[PDB]
């Protein structure tokens, strides 16, 4: 009795839409193409969807085929329109949605339970907020369909929605009766459980800390289950808990005996452990022991699976790169130290016939170089011409492993005889690098990159043949490969540098990038990585890139000019101009940037006729900030080309860069910082008045934990000549900046920057002495980096430096403290 | 010089499994 409610419709629409349904299950692809856009055509309606949710639910005389198929098509009507929505009409929906899910035929219980959650996750958490409550107090189990049904729901939501949950605050309520379903009979619903729990653990909760305690003490018991799904969210549970909290005498033992699960998937959500455990340093004094039964597991992993080889794409993320992973995590945790537990099986497996294990082999090799590199290096004479004999394999993953494999130890090919390794793995590299596999040419580029980075001036006298094979694979690749083409030649300029200006190597790979360069519009992404390239190309041409520089300044300008206007309009109006993309203005301005860096003051012509200074000042106050990295970038390349123009801007340049001079943008910072350096050095004394602005900032950022090591070093360079134009205003602070300035500043060539740094700092000492000598100690440990000073510097050290010094009985109590080396170094050069 | 997402592109987009 009591009071009730329902809703009825008409036999108007019904019967259209049950003929539109009974037609939109056609056998013909024309007649779905039709019908199915007619009737997402037709929700012009507020009634309608209640006429789908009534042939769902009250429509129980009609087959299934029907009945879900107008559920699921509710459910993208729900999910793809639902601005326009009518609350009164949904109110059916979610009333209807939420007490007939107990259905008996499963069909209606999937369609329902992907109608409440897609409701939910689509329809925010906020608008609905009975949902919730009736779902918790359906879930304490009647038959069976019912408490499973809104425990999958339970699922789904807590899968996607979790943060929001964090109703006044239900969750306090929802995980006893997880537990309470903890220790069910049936499998399947404490699989839905473990999952359900398990989203709310990496998120640390405040909820969960309370009641977890004998709540891991229950996990536990999951432990012998079948379901390959408790097993999947149980270890999936360990792995999580692993991040987030510090019986690890047994767990071992049943995730190693785990590892070799017959389900590969629920093998890999116990494989991410060794990569939880290798990343906290617990893993140090906790897994050493047990290792020789794990490392051959590992290796019976890192075969390929027999499904992957017949798609060959692959997944993303699978047993066999999990595999390598973890040994590769482990590799960087012991460094020498699992020689014994590997080597025999690299020595079988390097040399079997049956390749699926050889290749595996190949890659664990690949996979323990980073980790073990100086424990490897004896074996290696013998190693790397077998892998170069394997680079003439014929089955192709083979090959491509040999190639990336082989790649890895780029430092000891390069760090020995050419004409002994690297002239023949040029040779074989290259040769495979034509192949008719595509996986072979891009793994290839990706291998003869590194081997470049590493190899550096040692390609000068193979150039013919190396442009020769690459513009022959210019002319031969695709599309996907030849970004990594373009990454290849880049490398290649940056390596090699200078030497490349020859007429006819320049005639080898100038006509093809130009060709590409002339075919391709402005509005063409593909344009991104060519002008990189160019960029590192623009570094090495140097003089003899001078009769194309015209043209490719101008389109850059332009290109510049286009973006910075569509800027403004976007920022003017928004509902009637269009947003651009601002990856057109950085590798523009970087192309500009090397530019500078190749022809110096051979750019002068340009600069001035050409508006540009005014649209670097307007770049670099954008939001970005790789604008601001690429535009100071371009300010100090600019800057250390022509000064004549650059000389009035600089007024209003300084500001910039003393709100430009933060850690938190890494990339811009180093360039602002450098940016100042090359201006200093060209200021004189005229960069007196600018100093506090940029000053009281850079030696705060020098005394910084955790700073990359770069970023000090140009902050050093920078305070170098701020102190060598300007003394007076920079050397006050010696006191606070002399510690990390020489004891960052070790490990730098000899050539100019460090000159002019160090004549900065002794102009600085000399003007204000007082200020080092309680750390003058860090200052000799700098003065023996030097091995190549000039006459006036060398003056410099040993004059004032001889000063200290004679004033001869406590140098050696004082001298004897920091290694022989150095101290006869200075001793017998200054 | 430059922390050039270029430098760190190249290197990161260098195919390879481990």
């Amino acid at each position: 009795g009591s009071m009730e409610y329902e809703w009825k419709p008409d036999e108007q629409g019904l019967q259209q839409i049950l003929q539109l349904l009974k037609e939109s299950q056609s056998p013909d692809t024309t007649i779905q193409r039709t019908v199915q856009q007619k009737l997402e055509q037709l929700n012009q309606y507020p009634d309608f969807n209640n006429y789908l949710i009534f042939v769902l639910t009250k429509l129980k005389s009609e087959d299934e085929p029907t009945r879900s198929l107008s559920g699921l098509i509710l459910k993208n009507n729900v999910k793809a329109h639902f601005q326009n929505f009518p609350n009164g009409v949904t109110d059916f929906i979610k009333s209807e949605c939420l007490n007939n899910i107990g259905d008996s035929s499963p069909l209606i219980r999937a369609t329902v339970g992907i109608l409440i959650t897609t409701i939910a996750s689509k329809g925010e958490l906020q608008n609905w907020p009975d949902l919730l409550p009736k779902l918790c107090s359906l879930l304490d189990s009647e038959d069976y369909n019912t408490c499973e049904g809104a425990f999958g729901a339970l699922q789904k939501i807590c899968e996607d929605s979790a943060e929001i949950l964090d109703l006044d605050r239900p969750l306090n309520i929802m995980i006893p009766k997880f537990l309470q379903f903890f220790k069910h009979s049936s499998p399947k619903i404490r699989s839905h459980a473990v999952a359900c729990v398990n989203q709310f653990i990496i998120s640390r909760t405040q909820a969960l800390m309370l009641h977890i305690d004998s709540f891991i003490e229950n996990l536990f018991a999951l432990a012998g289950d079948e379901e390959p799904e408790v097993r999947k969210n149980v270890c999936r549970a360990l792995v999580m808990l692993l991040e987030v909290r510090m019986h690890m005498h047994n767990i071992v033992e049943y995730m190693l005996q785990r590892t070799q699960d017959q389900d590969e998937n629920v093998a890999l959500e116990a494989c991410e452990f060794w990569l939880t455990l290798a990343e906290q340093p617990i893993c140090k004094d906790v897994l050493v022991r047990h290792l020789p039964k794990l490392i051959p597991v590992l290796v019976n992993g890192m075969k390929y699976s027999d499904i992957d080889i017949i798609l060959l794409t692959i997944s993303d993320w699978n047993l066999r790169k999990c595999s390598a992973a973890a040994l590769d995590v482990l590799a960087n945790v012991y460094r020498d130290e699992l020689l014994p537990h590997i080597l025999p099986l690299l020595k079988e497996l390097l040399f079997h016939h049956e390749w699926v294990v050889k290749e595996s082999g190949i890659l664990v090799l690949g996979a323990i170089a980073e980790g073990c590199m100086q424990g490897m290096i004896p074996y290696l004479p013998e190693l790397i011409p077998h892998l170069i004999q394997c680079l003439s394999d014929k089955k192709a993953l083979v090959r491509s492993i040999t190639c990336w494999t082989l790649s890895r130890y780029a430092h000891w090919v390069v760090s020995q005889p050419p004409d002994t390794y690297l002239k023949p793995l040029m040779t074989e590299l290259l040769k495979r690098i034509l192949d008719s596999n595509k996986r072979v040419q891009e793994a290839a580029c990706s291998a003869f990159a590194t081997l470049e980075e590493e190899a550096c001036t040692e390609l000068v006298p193979y150039l013919a043949y190396i442009l020769d094979t690459l513009v022959f694979a210019f002319s031969k690749y695709q599309h996907k490969n030849l970004l990594i083409l373009y990454d290849a030649i880049g490398t290649l300029a940056d390596s090699v540098g200078h030497h490349l200006n020859k007429p006819e190597y320049i005639q080898m790979l100038m006509p093809p990038l130009i060709q590409k360069w002339n075919m391709l519009k402005d509005e063409d992404k593909d344009l991104f990585p060519l002008l990189e390239c160019l960029s590192s190309v623009a570094t090495a041409l140097q003089s003899g890139f001078l009769p194309y520089c015209e043209p490719v300044y101008q389109r850059c300008v332009n290109l510049v000019q286009k973006t910075l206007a569509q800027a403004m309009l976007n920022n003017a109006q928004p509902d009637q101009y269009e947003a651009p993309d601002k990856d057109f203005m950085i590798v523009a301005l970087d192309l500009l940037s090397g530019l500078a860096e190749g022809l110096g003051g051979n750019i002068e012509q340009l600069v001035a006729r050409s508006n540009i200074l005014t649209l670097m000042y307007q770049c670099m106050q954008d939001k970005m900030p790789e604008v601001r990295q690429s535009s100071f970038a371009l300010l100090g390349d600019l800057t250390k080309a022509c000064f004549q123009h650059v000389k009035p801007c600089i007024a209003d340049f300084m500001p910039i860069l003393g709100t430009n001079l933060n850690p938190e943008f890494i990339s811009v910072c180093n360039n602002a910082t450098w940016a100042i350096g090359e201006i200093s050095i060209q200021m004189g004394i005229e960069m007196q008045p600018y100093i506090p602005m940029v000053l009281h900032q850079l030696v705060e950022i020098i005394n910084r934990p955790n700073t990359p090591k770069t970023l000090l070093e140009n902050t050093a360079i920078t305070i170098g000549r701020l102190g060598y134009v300007c003394p007076q205003e920079v050397a006050p602070m010696l006191q606070q900046f002399i510690r990390p300035w020489c004891t960052s500043l070790r490990n730098i060539r000899d050539n100019e920057e460090k000159d002019s740094a160090f004549r900065g700092i002794c102009t600085m000492i000399s003007v204000n002495p007082s200020g080092v000598i309680q750390d003058f100690i860090f200052f000799c440990d700098a003065v023996a980096s030097w091995i190549n000073p000039k006459d006036d510097l060398r003056d410099m050290f040993c004059k004032i430096l001889h000063g200290f010094k004679n004033q001869d009985e406590n140098w050696r109590r004082f001298s004897d403290q920091f290694p022989l080396p150095l101290k006869e170094r200075l001793a017998a050069f200054y | 010089g430059k922390m050039d997402s270029r430098g760190e592109h190249r290197q990161d987009r260098r195919e390879r499994p481990y």
